[PDB]
RNA sequence: UCGUUGUUUUUUUCUG
């Protein structure tokens, strides 16, 4: 996967429409720090 | 860091039934209630309403934790009546009493104004 | 570290034997360790930090 | 059977009288009000520039406290579960402020009205911030001095109070019953008497007192509560209390089908 | 190609890595870098 | 540092009448009756508008670095 | 035992709620007049023993613009220092601490005394209060 | 391509 640390957007669940940059890519979840909190959250490649 | 979601507080996850309902073997005809997403809003109201009911024996509840958001009520009607009747039979009158309150407001406020 | 783990636990200074038990674990959200306000008196702590 | 009577009515206020109801309906009728009437409110800032003295976290949060008319918010769907990828217009209201000062003196004064509706599921009377009045400039949100700008694209949602208390509508709710204590609910502190050290509650008047050779009643219950409501004015008084009756009765009717559907 | 500003003349230029660290326009010895193009939020919360 | 938007306790939006709290300071009111005209009874409120140190207009005298 | 219940609401409202500014020093260090240190973002393959966080933040002169953001494990600044005899360049960065984020708020770049060149960078971040905090009157 | 390492030394002001 080539395509890390790059911003995504979330389109579906309990953070939706919220900004984020891809952390870990190991595969088929996606751990996204949220810029608005200072956490992170999981989410599937799907989302 | 360890902060819980706030939007986790309401939303129940699918996973999960809103309402779940077991019975009380210690003693016949008694069943407890695992709500979920809920707090004394509705514990209490729906307490108070199924008190005044003849038939019912016992009825009780209780929010385990606060930093959980759910709580359990306890159930027991007399043989004549199974709980979950005397439960849905209350949720009725409620909704019932409550329909006519607001009409009973509306009348008043459009008078006053 | 799952519910229902035995886990010590220790409070500095340790004078006599009853400051540190083996409790269990139920893991709970926000960032404290949390106690039976009766369990204190031997630990001969206090919440204030 | 439950009965009603407006005492002093107002658009952002109520002060009524409601009676012959369980003390618990009145009290969770409280607690809806004051906590799962949904309304609308700022939950996305984005500061396309800002230059003033003031931390863009302090900008955001002021933002988000700032009271908006949520009229029509009962027919906006939840952006968490709108199907629309990103936000739609029909789960999300935009709002667009860019107020600069200009000049070498002077200090503008940024102010809730600058608020400015972009966009919206019209025509829904929702999303515009709430006046006083027609000269109302609204809320203070920050001073600007020379060569200073701001640019904000906010974002507002439909919320519970739950979630934040930045969508609580009711301000404060007062409540209380039987103001000469005949149910003796409680008891009195006092150093020589419970009557000539404690003043009277505003409703003594609303109520006969209790006579002296009267024995107490056991069987007597609550029946009579003096509760008042206050808004922001974000949403009419009137349409605080239909919303928060019509709220419980949604969330009982969801718990009866629940009930049924288990088997 | 990188933005910068000055504390005091407060105008803007950039450097290439290879310039003295100092103003252009009024040859002061302090400055920080401007405010990036992407875009910032918060939850206003 | 600026006026608050909404009373902590309550929640009864006050950020909006410091401007008015001050005018009505100028011309000699007392503070209690400058709070009584804006009809702010509750003292949970009143606590506000009455013991709020305003910082801002002490940072704007400082020369922007833009 | 002198812990205290406060409302919530005066949170969500902004009660006690607070600022949080840290600030970060470096600045070029000269081993020789031919032979100095410099601010730059580094490739793993023309250096060695790189931080195990990533400098994708970095801009192509070292530092990181303000108004982006950061956390724990975030290489803020790129230094590399030349190893003493290509791939002859060691790292030198600067992380942030693993247990703080915030957002880069201003950084200050000018000479040292020595005319090496001085940076400064100045993260901020909100604290809410919440459990465990502590108050007195 | 797994792998993948980050100082000491003092002094200081603090916390229970
Ligand atoms: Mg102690
Ligand atoms: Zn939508
Ligand atoms: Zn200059
Ligand atoms: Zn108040």
């Amino acid at each position: 996967d080539p395509t890390l640390n790059k911003t995504v957007k979330i389109r579906q669940g309990g953070y939706k429409g919220k900004i984020g940059i891809v952390k870990e890519a190991n595969g088929d979840r996606f751990r996204v720090e949220l810029h608005n909190p200072n956490k992170t959250i999981p989410i599937p490649c799907s989302f | 860091m360890n902060a819980p979601d706030r939007f986790e507080l309401f939303i129940l996850p699918d996973d999960v039934p809103k309402l779940k309902i077991t019975p009380d073997s210690r003693v016949p005809n008694c069943i407890i209630i695992k709500f979920e997403r809920e707090d004394h809003t509705l514990a209490n109201l729906l307490r108070e309403e199924l008190a005044l009911y003849p038939d019912v024996t016992f009825v009780a509840y209780k929010v385990e934790h606060p930093l959980f958001a759910n709580f359990v009520m306890r159930l027991q009607t007399e043989e004549g009546t199974r709980p979950k009747q005397a439960l849905e039979r209350a949720c009725a009158s409620i909704i019932n009493k409550l329909k006519t309150l607001d009409h009973k407001f509306n009348e008043e406020w459009n008078i006053k104004n | 570290l799952m519910d229902d783990d035995p886990v010590l636990f220790n409070r500095q200074p340790s004078l006599h034997k009853m400051s540190m038990m083996a409790h269990r674990v139920k893991v709970m959200p926000y960032s404290t360790f949390r106690l039976n306000l009766s369990v204190t008196s031997p630990y001969n702590a206090d919440f204030d930090g | 059977e439950p009965k009603v009577n407006i005492i002093n009515a107002q658009d952002d206020e109520v002060e009524l009288m409601l009676s012959d109801v369980n003390l618990s309906l009145a009290n969770s009728l409280r607690r809806t009000m004051l906590a799962e009437v949904p309304t609308l409110a700022i939950d996305l800032v984005e500061i396309k520039m800002n230059t003033s003295v003031l931390a863009d976290e302090f900008i955001s949060h002021r933002l988000g406290l700032i009271p908006l008319v949520s009229e029509d918010v009962e027919e906006m769907k939840y952006s968490r579960d709108c199907t629309c990828e990103d936000y739609c217009d029909e789960c999300s209201v935009v709002l667009e402020l860019s107020a600069r000062h200009e000049g070498e003196e002077g200090t503008t004064d940024v102010y809730s009205s600058s608020l400015i509706k972009v966009s919206g599921p019209g025509n829904l009377n929702v999303g515009e911030p709430v006046r006083r009045d027609d000269y109302d400039q609204g809320i203070l949100l920050c001073k600007l001095r020379n060569h200073q700008e701001l640019n904000i694209r906010c974002i507002a949602k439909k919320g519970i109070a739950k979630e934040h208390a930045k969508w609580s509508p009711c301000s404060a709710i007062a409540f209380e019953y039987d103001p000469h204590n005949k149910l003796k609910h409680t008891d009195f502190w006092f150093e020589v008497d419970a009557k000539k050290e404690w003043p009277d509650s505003k409703y003594a008047t609303w109520e006969e007192p209790p006579k002296p050779g009267e024995v107490f009643d056991y069987k007597a219950k609550p029946n009579r509560f003096y509760m008042t409501v206050e808004t922001t004015g974000s949403l009419k008084a009137n349409q605080v209390f239909s919303r928060g009756i019509k709220t419980l009765q949604e969330k009982l009717a969801n718990v009866l089908f629940e009930l049924e559907n288990s088997r | 190609g990188v933005k910068y500003t000055c504390g005091a003349c407060a105008h803007n230029f950039s450097l290439n890595k290879s310039d003295p660290v100092r103003c252009k326009e009024c040859g002061h010895r302090v400055i920080y870098k401007a405010r990036t193009k992407r875009m910032i939020q918060f939850d206003a919360r | 540092m600026i006026i608050p938007v909404r009373c902590f306790s309550c929640g009864k939006v006050v950020g909006d009448k410091w401007d008015a709290y001050l005018r009505l300071l100028e011309e000699g009111k007392q503070e209690g009756d400058a709070l009584d005209e804006l009809k702010l009874k509750r003292y949970c409120c009143r606590r506000m508008v009455l013991t709020h140190v305003d910082l801002i207009e002490k940072f704007l005298r400082y020369n922007p670095l833009e | 035992e002198d812990s205290m219940i406060m409302n919530q609401s005066s949170i969500d409202r902004g009660l006690f709620r607070s600022l949080f500014f840290r600030s970060y020093m470096d600045q070029e260090k000269r081993f020789g007049i031919s032979i100095v240190e410099e601010f730059e973002k580094p490739t793993r393959a023309t250096t060695l023993r790189l931080k195990h966080g990533t400098y994708e933040k970095l801009d192509e002169d070292g530092l990181i613009a303000p108004g982006v953001r950061v956390s724990g494990d975030d290489i803020i600044i790129g230094k590399t220092t030349p190893i003493p005899p290509y791939h002859t360049k060691r790292d030198a960065s600067t992380p942030l601490r693993s247990t703080e984020n915030g957002i880069v708020d201003q950084v200050l770049l000018t000479t040292n005394q020595e005319g090496l060149k001085f940076v400064k960078v100045r993260m901020r971040t909100t604290k809410v209060p919440q459990i465990g905090d502590k108050f007195a009157s």
